[PDB]
């Protein structure tokens, strides 16, 4: 994250580190959606491109942690995963549409003050809050700059952008399975997702219910930070359908 | 770069 | 499961306290 700030001990409780095996290294952040159900980015798992193509064993979750690299007893929780499903659409060939995986947990986790999970949205709290100048929250252990790395989790508050202001910003395809976020030029404000915040959520607090939903996954971008870009979501809502296939036939 | 974890889970 | 109390924090929601910046957010939602 970029430009962002200290994350509170317990603000994002959902938040998830995908952690490789062997070497051990941060692979990806995700975000626990149930006791037994972990989402992230299909390019966190795979990505030909890059020679990316991760298995369930290569893989461990790490659950309630604010420390990026400490093993933090008594309060983080590791997890073995049972299965990974990547949507059947991503492409990854051009554009990473459809950037969307599920991980299940070979066995539940248990909630504490540190470990809790986040809503998915519903068609009309997602209309009613995926509206450009609303600005939602991003959360990571990823790079502090495009060209180092934190000591605890960091977070950034970001208004997402009118989909031509998107689309103009960039060479790439856009889809309805995207959205952008960030600041614009002439707003001062800045902040950014970067490598290794993939996967991780975009965040927004109802103002209904007060309840936290997951709008978005950190997708892509070019560079981090940089004026006049902005980085790219998973449409969470959008993909609702194969969401909700997966978990009622596995689970 | 990372503490290492338990061997528990490897 | 996690389905009821999903999206409430135990150390925000579910205390009544607030974090640093969620009013950043609410003043968004206009
Ligand atoms: N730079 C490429 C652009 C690209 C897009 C689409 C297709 C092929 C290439 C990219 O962003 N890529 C490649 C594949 C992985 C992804 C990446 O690194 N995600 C991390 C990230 C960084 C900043 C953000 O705001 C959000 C996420
Ligand atoms: N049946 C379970 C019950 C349950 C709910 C919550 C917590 C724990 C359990 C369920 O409905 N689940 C599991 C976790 C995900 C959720 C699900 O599939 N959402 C589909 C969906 C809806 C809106 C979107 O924007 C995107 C996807
Ligand atoms: C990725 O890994 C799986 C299993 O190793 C394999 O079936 C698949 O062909 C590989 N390549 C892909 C999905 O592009
Ligand atoms: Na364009
Ligand atoms: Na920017």
């Amino acid at each position: 994250i970029v430009e962002g700030s200290d994350a509170e001990i317990g603000m994002s409780p959902w938040q998830v580190m995908l952690f490789r095996k062997s070497p051990q290294e941060l692979l990806c952040g995700a975000s626990l959606i149930s006791d037994r159900w972990v989402l992230t980015a299909a390019h966190c798992l795979l990505y030909p491109p890059w020679d990316k193509n991760f298995t369930e064993n290569d893989l461990l979750v790490r659950i309630g942690k604010h420390s990026r690299t400490r093993y933090e007893r008594n309060i983080e929780k590791i997890s073995m995963l049972e299965k990974i499903y990547i949507h059947p659409r991503y492409n990854w060939r051009e554009n990473l549409d459809r950037d969307i995986a599920l991980m299940k947990l070979k066995k539940p986790v248990a909630f504490s003050d540190y470990i809790h999970p986040v809503c998915l949205p519903d068609r009309e709290t997602a209309a009613s809050l995926l509206q450009a100048g609303y600005k939602g929250r991003v959360t990571g252990w990823g790079n502090l700059k495009e060209t180092g790395q934190p000591s605890v989790l960091q977070v950034v508050n970001l208004p997402i952008v009118e989909r031509p202001v998107c689309k103009d910003s960039t060479r790439i395809r856009i889809t309805d399975n995207m959205f952008c976020a960030g600041y614009k030029p002439d707003e001062g404000k800045r902040g950014d997702a970067c490598e290794g915040d993939s996967g991780g959520p975009f965040v927004m607090k109802s103002p209904f219910n007060n309840r936290w939903y997951q709008m978005g996954i950190v997708s892509w971008g070019e560079g981090c930070d940089r004026d006049g870009k902005y980085g790219f979501y998973t449409h969470v809502f959008r993909l609702k359908k194969w969401i909700q296939k997966v978990i009622d036939q596995f689970g | 770069d990372f503490e290492e974890i338990p061997e528990e889970y490897l | 499961s996690g389905e009821a109390d999903c999206g409430l924090r135990p150390l925000f929601e579910k205390k009544s306290l607030e974090d640093k910046t969620e009013r950043e957010l609410l003043e968004s939602y206009i």
